[PDB]
This record gives C-alpha cells, structure tokens and sequence, in this order.
C-alpha cells in the first residue's frame, strides 16, 4: 500500500 | 517578435519558478494517448515496447496575461525547460523513456499549457498468446511520482486510446486499447492517489 | 577574426533570443533529402534505418546586417545553438535520431540561414518483400512538432529526392525517393498542417 | 505558490549547500528495496537484471524549518539536484544504472528527506539452476562509495525486501528476497564499512 | 602552476574565443590517422567498425605567446572545451562517433595546437571478399562539415596511416592503408573542396 | 558541516584551478587494480569485457590544510569536477569506458587525493584458447593522454593485481593478474613515456 | 538577527523598488515639525536660518508583513535609503538643505512608515522688524516637486507647530509658530495642489 | 504600481541609455525661468546670487509608450538619473550651481520630458548703479557645455521671464527679466551655436 | 595578510550585515568624550565649535572568532563602512558634524569592536560670561536617532570627559567637563530613552 | 599599452585587497613634508592653515613583480584607489583635510608605493607673537589613527621639512621646519606609540 508506493512511503 | 519577447520575459524572467502544486494550490492534469506502434516484443524478457504520443495539459494562474497589453498574443511555443512540467511516469518501465520529439510546449493567455511528448517505451508485458486469434491484454499504469492527487488529479478526456495514427503495417494489430482514471485509497490516509490504466489487446498481424 | 566577432557580438549579444515564429510574423522552411544510405531492415519489428542530410533553409530579419558595416562579411558560420532552429521533426521514428555531423549553420546578410544535419533515423517500416525484384516502398513525414502552416510553412524545391551521394554498395538499392509537400486539415483546428512526405522504393542489391 | 517560494529560497539560496556528512556531523541513512522484477537472466556472461525502486530516508538539520512561519507548510516536493544526496552505489553492477523515475525527493519540516529512485541494475550473478524448482540465489551489495560508517551508517527498517509490487507475470518467480545491513572490517583501513547486502533467490516461472 | 595559470587566463578568459577562420583568415588543418584496429564488420548492413587516433594539427595567432612573459612555458596541455577546434567529420559514418579518450589538446607558444582524440567509427563498406587472400577495399572521406578549402585547407603530412599499434591479434590484418588529400572543384564556384580519402585494404586472419 | 564548508570555500573558491602538471611541477599518480569480473568474452571481434577498480592517489601542495583551523578535519569527501583529476586512459579499448561509481574523490589534509573510479571496458584480446587448461593471456597498457614522464610519472604500489573481490561464480577463472610499470623511450625524445600493463591470464569457469 | 535578517530580505530583496504614487495608487503623506533654533538672521540677504526636525509619516502595503512569519516582529529601523521616500521640499529655500540626523526610518508590519530628519535651512526672509517688540513674521510652504495632490495628499496632524525643544536661550524668541495645509486649484486642471504653509513670528531676545 | 514597474523597467532596463544627440538625431531643448530671488550682490567681486527655477523640456522616441499595453499609465515621475539630461550650462558663473530640488524627472507618453531643477548661482555681474532709480542691468547665458545647434536646438516659449513666484520681500525689485535666444556662427564654421541670455534689470527696493 | 583576508572573508562575506539591535536583541554602547579644542564661539548665533574624540565600544556575537582558527589573531582593524555602527547623534547640533579621522574600527575576537571618530561639533550654547572668572556653562546631549532603551542602552565608563589632551593653548580655558547618563520616561511608554549629556564649563584664557 | 593592463588586471583583480599589516606582517611607512605655504592664521580660534604636500612610502609583497614578465615595465601610476594607503592622519585638525591633488600613487616592481596628496590643513595654534622678530612656534604630530608600532612603524629620511618649494610671496616667512619622530610607551603595553611631530616657527614677513 502507502509504504510502497512512492507518492505516499514519505509519511512512513 | 518584439512583444512576444517582452512577454516571456515578464513571465519568465521576472520571478522565481512555479515551485509546483500543493494541497493549498493544486492543479489537475488531463493525459490522452495516441498509440502509433507496438514495435517490439520479447517473450523471453517479459517486455513490450510501444511508441505514442503523450498529449498532458494542465493551467497554472501564474503563466496568465492579458493579451492587450501584448499585441493580442493569445498564445505561445516554448522550451518546455522554461516552465514546470508535470512529474509523469509510467510505473512499470523497464528501461529509461525515450524522447522523440522536440521539448515544446504551448502557453495560453488563460495560463493553459499543452505539451505532447513523443515516447517509446519498454515496460512489463507477458505477450503469451499474442500468436493467437483471441491476442493478449498488457497494461501500464501512468501517475505522478511524488504527489497525491491532492495535489494533482489526473484526468482523461475519453477512455479510448487515440488509434487515429496506428502504424498500418505494424507487426501487432490493435484489438482494443483504453486509457482510464484510476483512484486508490489506503487506510492510513485522507488523500486520493490517482493514475490513468493504459490497457492494451493486440495480436499479431 | 575582429569583424567577425564583432557581427556575432552585435546579432547575438545585444537582444534576447529570437522567440520562433507567430501567426503574425510567419517563416517558410525549405526543406530537402539526400538519402546517403539504408543502413538496415529488421522485418522482426518493422523498422528501417537511414542515414541522409536534411538541408533545412530560412530567413530571419533579425539576422541582418550591412556588410559594409562589418569589413565585407557577407556569411559566417555558427553553432547551431547560437540561433532558433524549427523543429522539424519525424512523425513515425521509433528511436531518438542520431546526428552524425557538427551543429553548424551558414548565415547570410540577408538573414538566411542554412542548417544540413546529418542523421541516422529508424521508422516505421514493413520490408516485406525487399529481397525481390519489385522492392518494397516505404514512407516518413516530416514537420514542426508545435508550429501550424499559420507559423511555419514548409516548402521543398523539388519532390525529386537528392540520390547522387548515395552509397553505391549499399546492402539496398533506390528504385526511387520522392519528397512532397503535404496539406493537412482535422476538425478541431481551423489551421493547415504542413508535412513533407519522404517516399523510398527500394530493394536488396 | 508565495510560502513555498519563499521556503525554498530561504533553505536553498542562502548557504551553501550541505557539504555531506563528516566524523564530527554523521549521517544515518535509511535504505530499503522494492522489487519490480527480474527482466532477464544471462548464462553466457552471469548477469542479471533487476528493476526496482530504492527509497532512502536521511536528516538534514540545515532542512528544518518552523511551519508557522511559511504559512503552515509542512513538507514540499524538490528536484533532487537541489539537495545533496548519498552516493548509494551497487558493489558488483556490470553496466551504469538507469534511471527510471524522475528525481524528485520530498522534504519535510523536521529536516528528514526521502528519495526513490526507480532504477534497472545489471549485476553480477549466475543463473545456473534458475531452471529447477530449488531457483538460484544472487546477491549483490549496496552502499556508500566513498563514505565510511563514520560518516554514513546505513540503516534498513525491515530485513524483509518489499515484494508487493512484484511483477506478477514476470518470467521469474522470486523465492526470497531478503535486505541485511552488514559491518565489515578491512585491514588497510581502521574504520568500519557498512553496507545493505540484496539477498535474491528466484526461479523459472 | 603560478605562470601556467597566468597564461591560461591572459589566452582564454582576456578576448572572446576565436570565431573560427574565414577565407580573409584562413587556416589549414593536417590530419593523420593512427590506424589501432579494425573491430567489427556486418555484412547485414555493409557497416564496419575502425579504432584509431585521429590527429589534428593547426595554428591560430590568438594563441601565441612569448615564453619569456610566462616563466619559459614553451607548451602546455588542456581540455579541448577550451579552444575553437575544427568540425573534421567522416561523410560516411552510420552512427556517431565514439570518443575512446580524454579530450584534451597540447598548445605550443607559436600557436599551434595538437589534438588526437581516439575514435570509435561505424561508416558504410561492403565487406564482401574480406574473408579471401585478396581481401576488401574500403574508404571513407574525412572534411570539414561548413568550411570550403577558401577557409579550411586539409592537409596531410604524409599518406601513410601508422600502423606501428594495429592490434596484433585482431580479426582483420591491414593488406594497406592510405590518407590521401582530394581537391574538388565545383563549375559554379572558385573554391576548392578538400578531403582526406581513408582507404583501407584488409582481410580476414 | 560549518568548518568543512569553510575549508571547501577556502580551497575551492580562493584562485583558478589547478592547470595540472608540467616539467617543472611533476607530479606521480600511484595506479592499483582490483579486478571484479571478466564479462564477456567476443571471439567473432576479439574484445573482452572486464569490470575493475582502478585506484588513482595523487598529492597536491595547493590542497592542503592545516587540520587545527578546521576544527581538525583531516580529510573530505568531495566531487571529482571540484579537482583536478589525471588523464589514465587504457589504449585498446574499443568502446567509450562505463563508470558504475560515483565521480567522488577523498582529499586529505597533506594535499593527497585518492580516487578510485569502478569501470566497464571493452578491450582488444583474442580469446582463442580461453576455453583450454591454459587458457589466454590478454594485456592492456593505462597512462597519461597527453603527459609524459616528466610530467606525470607513473608507479603501482605492488604487481599483484588484487583479486580479493573477483567474482566467484563468474563465467572466467583468472589464472594470473599483473599491473607492470614499463617506460618506453622514442628515439627522437630523451623524456620517457611511462605505462602500466595490466596482463590476463583467464579460462572458461 | 535572524528573523530580522528574513523579514528584511524578503521586504526589499525580492521586487523593484516601489516606483512612487500614482492617481490610482494614491498616498498621504503627513509632515510636522519641531522647531528647534532660529540660528541666524542676515538683513543684508534677507535669509533666515532654521533648525527642526521634519516629522514624515506616510503607508505603503508592499510594506506590510505578518508578524507571525517574522517571528513576532513588529517594527524595525532602517536606512532611508532603502525605501522610498517622497520629495517633500521647501519652496523658497536659498541654499540646499543641511542634515544633522541619521538618515533612518521606523517601519511598522502595517507598512506604516516614519522618518525625522533633522534640518538647516537657509530660506527667504525679510527680518526688517526682528528687533521689535512686535517682531517679524516669515512663512516657508513645503511640499512635493513633482506629485499633485491626486497622487501625494499633504497633511497635518495640527496646525500648532512642536516648540517644546525649542532652544532656550536662542537670540530669537517664538511668538508664534503654525503649519497649515494650503489647497491651491488651477482654472485647467480638476487636480488639487497641495502644500504645508510653515509660519513663525519671532523677536530677539 | 504593478503596470508603472513593468514600463520602467522595459523603458530603463532593455536597452542601452540614449547617447544624446546627434546631427542625424538632433533634439530641441525648450528653456524657460521662473526667477524666485536676487539674494545677494558683491560689489567687492561683481558676482550676483540668483536663486530660480529652470525649466527643461525635450523629446526622445526611446521615452514612448502605448498606454493601452501598460493600464493607460499616460505619465510618470523618475529620478533623473534613470534619463539622459542635456547639458544646460551658465557660461558665467563664479561656483558651481548648488541644488535646491529633487532631481525628478516627468515623462510623458509621447517621450517628452519635463524637468525643473531650483538653482542657486553666483554669476559674474557689476551691481554698479543697484541703489539708483534706474537700476542695473545683468545677463548670463545659458547653453549646451557640448553641443552645436544642429545637435541640440535651443529654443524658449517666451521671452518673458516668470516673475509671478519673485520674492517680495527681496532685497531687490525686478524691472526686466527676459530670456532670449541667440543664434551665434563662426567665421571658421557652419554650425550654429545657440544660447539663452537671461538679462535682468534690477534695483534696490 | 593570508590569515587576516580569510577572517575578513568569514566575517563579512558570508552572511547579510547585522540588522541592528532589536527588543530581543539589545545591545550596551559604552561613549567617552576626549575634548581637544573649544575651538569657536559666536556670541551672534549662541553656536560654539568644539573638536573631540568620541569613544565608541559596543560587543557583537556575529563578530566573534576563534584565533586558533585564523593563526591566533586576536583582533584587527576594518572600515567602519564594513560593520554596523550605532546612530549617535548630538541632538542640538547647528551644522552638519565634520569628521577629522579615518574612519576606520577595531574588532577583537569576543566580537569587540572600539570606534573613536574625531569630530568637529557646531552646537547651540550661550556663551553670555565666558569673558568673566566664572565663565559659562553649556551642554549638549548624544544619542540614538531611533532606538530606545530597550535596544540601544547607553553607559560612559567614567563621568569625567578626558582632559589630558586639550590644547594647552585653546582660547578657552576648560574648568569643567562631565559626560553623565541620563534616563527620561514618557508616562504613554514602558521603555527608558537614554542619553550621554556633555557639559562643559569654560572660560576664555 | 598591453603590458600594463596585464600588470594591472595580474596585479589587482586577481585577490582580495591587501587587508593592511598586523603585528604579524607589520610595515613601515616612511614620512616627509614639502610646505609650500602658510596661508592663513586667525588669532580669534588659535587656528593656523598650511599647504604641503605629504610624502608617503611604504612596501608590499603583493604589489612586487618581474619586469621581465611584462616587458620590463619597473614601475607605473595608478589611482590611489586601486591600492591600500595607510590611515595617516594630524591628530590636531580642526578642519577636514581638504586635497588639492590627484589621488594617484607610484608603484615600484619591488613593491614600493609612493603616494604624494597636497593638502590643505587647518591646526590648533597660537599665533599670539607672530608679528615679532622671533616669531611663534606651532606644532601638529601625523600618525596612524588606529595602528601602533608594532604594525605600522613610522620613518623619516631626514628632520629637515623640505622649504625648497615655499611661496617666497608669502604673508609668513619660516624660521624653522623640523619634522622628528617620536616614541611613546604606555605602562600598561611592549608596542610602541609613533609619530611625526612636525614643529614650524614663523613670522610675517
């Protein structure tokens, strides 16, 4: 998911 | 020559870079696909090559003018490195993109740019069954790298694939082709992450 | 040498660049082939691959100047990227063209300029049938990649293509090339697009 | 838009730049793998070819910022040449690395910085026994190239590489795939090496 | 480094560069090959691969000194980025040319300049017969790209390539190998055209 | 980051570049090998395809520093563009050398520089009996471009190639590896010409 | 210093510099003095001299700032030259005016602007009467050189001019001493011009 | 203030300054004086202290604008510094001119510019015969330092000298004051060379 | 000098000037006075000409060093036009203050810095009694033009001005000499208002 | 005409400023006066004006260079203003010094500057006896204003003021001229304390 996904895997 | 010359230095070289969107300034970018060749398969590799048109649009208020004060310039050609340009990548590239076309854009008075790079691409596709009447599906899905799409929407203006210019005597034969918005949620976060489906079925010819 | 730098001091470092074409202040593009060689079919994906130079002429006011003024100079030559070029472009590439020679214009008083790049280009291209006797023809257009005929028209001096430097032990013969201007309309566009369609015949030797 | 230009001139058109980490100010970097896939297996030179993308994480004191007072922003979008970046570097690759996203990181206020970039890699690697159900086992390292622990110590969050993303149609199915931080200890040299071994056992199918 | 770095400045960053010759400035440049291999050739598509160091020799006023001004500096070397260097190409590549070392020319203090870039070449020859005792013959012209012999004169010091590094192992011995100047004139205009003729015999073993 | 960023302004931003060496400031570059793979072997051209290591270390009087005004930095990381670097070129190559490394040098507080480039080379060898218990023997010769050994002197620390980190499952099993100093004087010239002769002993597995 | 530095940058680094009022970016600007000394009296040239100091208070919006961003500055001091400031004179002075103070202003986050200079001036006046018990009275108008009161309105805060500084034991005593706004209209033009009438009567001793 | 900094910045930052005039370019200057004060007279040195305004008018077609291209902005005021001021000179004066007014300039649409600098000076003048009924008579004039009157033309709008602002508490009274332009030639040469007499006679009221 | 430039350069060039104190950041000027001459006095005007040194000390953070850093220099010696300096102003001063000395600052390593300008002071006094055994007392006040209390304190080290070089054979003989700070409060405001007033008692020799 | 802007530009913009001497890299400065004239004394302030011109002389490493290596070029002229001068400064002014000549210095290959501004003084002295038969006697010391002996030491070539150029016209004849160094230590410090106490006696004539 979010983690992998390189427009989201900054908040992690 | 003159006016056109002053205009873009007004809006060049008067400020800093658009810095890009934000989830306070946001922007939408509509993409379309013009599919000319499958030019390549490699069923030992898993990879299919294609090459296409890539038509992106989106308005920034920054690159607006009034054209009176510009002796009715309505519009304008430009490098596309003096402006910002959307982030658009495919996701399942196998290779570095390659550009053949000229780096140009098109700016509107309403601060509407049009740029339509020219690709080939190498990306991940099992062609297993392309030797067959009924063909085989491959997709690619296109997105921003960095931003969500509170920061930008992507859009098409139709579903359907431009097949208007596919190659005549190409080695594949198109069966159906669809460009289509695609959003995802996760459960962590509010912000929508958007992609447009790039699906193709062909077969040989 | 000090005339020289001179002129180029005063065409190039007194003004910004020359922004292109507009609808207002239109420019014709003359442009010619001499195909040199058909490098290569590969009949497993369709393309072919030439080498030949594109002569490319046109004439800028804002490249002027009195010979008189500038000890006789009536021509210099430049870096390419000292000046706009157009950006006449392949319509069915299926590779970054190559240059094989300098990026190196003639310019004349009058403000005519004269660019022949030497290329490689691989296009779409069926070679079905190319080891017979009949040949196999295939076709390229060529044009601005931005600019509509309001901008830049594009001329040819004859549809007959420039075979006289061709490669005489080429893997392939010329049956014969052809060069022809090309008048295009579409529904969304009041506009007329110009190309000009570069036609090969041609067979195994 | 005007908050975030001013932030990022304020960070970027002020110092500077950050000259990397030293013994006195060291750095740690976070590194963890997405695998894509496995494109192709070569038994006549043992080199295979990886596709995936590489997120590193590392802090920045000189990036801080206090959000109140650039209207609340908490975090921006930057081209990766506007910041410095760890010289990440694969120990046994065969050809130069491509690149296949755009090199764009994102920033956030307390400093922290993360950057994926999307990458094929060529590496070291014999396939003998991909054929068989028992696959084959690559492994190639990751690190600094010229940085030691004393100035970048690397870090990964999980063991586990990220297969989520696994192409599921690839020609190889992955077994494991596993990312371990290792300490080495030279004798030239007092000071210890870090580096994130890729451990991948793949198969046929 | 103290006079070196003296003269560097008064010859490069005192005047702008040399805007190249003119026929009232006219310049000649000698040219030799150093003939180290002949690689590859493809009967697929009548290409052949050379290696060699091209050598190049001219004289420009604007980079004289006198030695006694700078500490007895009779030459000195630097990257030929620094200098004007003539736009010698081979007019019958299939590809660009492949650049196999540093580029950096030795500057003499009566103004004469040296530079041998090793080059990788694909030009267009019909290998058929290279695989017997009487071998092939193939040739490729070498000229400038935009100077007539009114601005460039082409010479050579002597028509023998150097063979004293030819590859001892490789797959193509040299039967001979020659660099011959060719003057054409053209009925229209006063001007002479000038090339050097690389023409090399070669076979198989 | 504050005292390093003071010693890099200091040393980089303070006088013009260094020119490189010359008769009167000479200066030796010590060459080492680490020999990683043999790639790929072509019999149908004769090039073999190694992957290496190659440490450069130089001394400049004009890079150093005293230690106790920069809050003892001893040493830095820093972009090879930032310095002066040698012209080590290997004469037989057949294709442009790849770098798989970062172009980032270490600078140490005496002036002394190490940079250590990993390097893809395609080079002339006939690999006839390569697959045989003797095996081949292949050489290529490393120097200067342009400077000769008065100017840079060449030397190796040792004749042993380091083998520590071949790879063990590569395709070829080196027999024995040597790097060779050798000085070459022409007949004309008392100054000598200094290489190092890096010499392959491999066979198949 | 650092929030300063920031607010300081951002105000005056970032655009042109205010180019002054227009009629439809009309200001206000509001003088008052504080007279301090009638220095000298000539009756030979009938030129009095004076020493006050000018109160200016006037408000620009590309002045304003938040606060907030500055870390809760809320007023700052800077050279005059840094800003605008507006061309207030005296229109009978004799000689050019003498500064005795700073030349510094106070600049609230509103955008409200205050500047005292300190003055000398020479103007016209008959000081035939002076030595009476009735004394003289002299009158001095100031304002703008070249600006109409549709682009700089004039103002006071009140008529009664500031003596609480007036020199103690001066030679001349202050009878009386008011600074009034005078509207002037010309018959051709609907725009007002405005000026402040400085007015003193004064008597030795 | 947006438009008004977009016209100067196009009008003062895209060109190089006007050089003055020319015979090809010549200019008219139209002088006029509004006398404010006789201040003082020295019969021990025959030098006279006026204290007036000089009024300065001229064109230039580099000072043009299209209001409607900059929001009808029909005039502005600028530093006269930001212009080029002729060089109106007393051709008899004892010190330099002292400077009692902003040096502001108005600029007009049509490239005319306004220009009244308030002057002191001292000018040779026998005050002889100020104390009689019939009073004094003096003159200077005034005229280019440089400049011919086919460069610049000196002219005034009327012979009358304004006297509508004189000081009446002045020393002394005004019988005439006019402004007279004259037309000189030379034996030796055929240019004209204007001045402007200003000649007052005065007496003691 | 070596040492001394790279200080100069760390101190001045690399960040933006001090702003000045603010309420956040005050700062203490410490003023003396060394009285050299009463050198004038104009019973006319009640003006009095006094020539002194006036000692200037404030301390800095931004000008602080460590010498170990900078070859263990301690302190130097700069242009007070390259550090902020303090805005003291004598408040009854009747001309423009002359300065008699470089003006040039002393800056030691704990951010120091020592500033004695020698200046010629016109100030408003009453010299009635100079002429007798008593003489006359007079007294001028020194201050910020701009800064309160909160931001600019003053203190004098001593209450008794420097004597000890006053002319020995000045006009006016000196019975008194006292530099007292001064706290005023205005009933609206917080803040102090700080002043050095100078009194002086003197009588003719 | 060439050597010399070489010089220059070599000599000048190529470092920083000489920062001026320290204890460190101290220097002398060499001192003498050439009086030409007494012109004024007021016997009402005890000042007394003189004409001279000041020699001054110093060396530095930073100015030195080989003739040789600028066609022997042994000295030129330059504006003072392109060089460091020493603070040199009358501790006794009442006046700012007014300079009646160019600023324009000597410098010698060696190094040596010899700079000569003719000055007008105004100085503390007594004329009270110069009507006499044994005239008066004034005195003013010349020194650093900031530096002591141990970073500016201050010679003499000889204590006999040059009156070889004295206005045998004047209203003052000179008795004696002596300019004699003097040295002072203070308790509290090892540096020396130097000056020039340039002692005059003179009458009317």
């Amino acid at each position: 998911g979010c983690c992998s996904d390189p427009r989201c895997a900054w908040r992690c | 020559q003159a006016n056109l010359m002053r205009l873009k230095s007004d809006l060049f070289n008067r400020s800093p870079m658009y810095p890009g969107p934000t989830k306070d300034d946001p922007l939408t970018v509509t993409l379309g696909f013009t599919l000319q060749d499958i030019v390549k398969v490699d069923s030992s590799t898993n990879e299919v090559d294609l090459v296409y048109y890539e038509q992106q649009r989106w308005k920034l208020n920054s690159l607006m003018w009034d054209p009176n004060e510009y002796g009715n310039i309505t519009d304008f050609r430009t490098s596309a490195a003096d402006i910002w340009t959307p982030d658009i990548t495919a996701y399942s590239s196998t290779r570095p993109v390659q550009v053949l076309s000229p780096q140009i854009a098109v700016v509107t008075h309403d601060g509407s740019v049009m740029f339509i790079p020219a690709q080939r691409l190498s990306f991940m596709c099992d062609p297993t069954g392309v030797d067959s009447e009924e063909g085989v599906t491959c997709a690619v899905k296109f997105g921003s790298w960095v931003y969500s799409g509170f920061e930008i929407d992507l859009k098409t203006d139709t579903d359907q694939v431009d097949l208007s210019s596919y190659y005549a005597s190409s080695k594949y034969e198109i069966l159906s082709a669809t460009q289509t918005r695609q959003v995802q949620h996760y459960s962590c976060c509010p912000e929508p992450y958007i992609d447009v489906n790039l699906v193709v079925k062909f077969r040989e010819r």
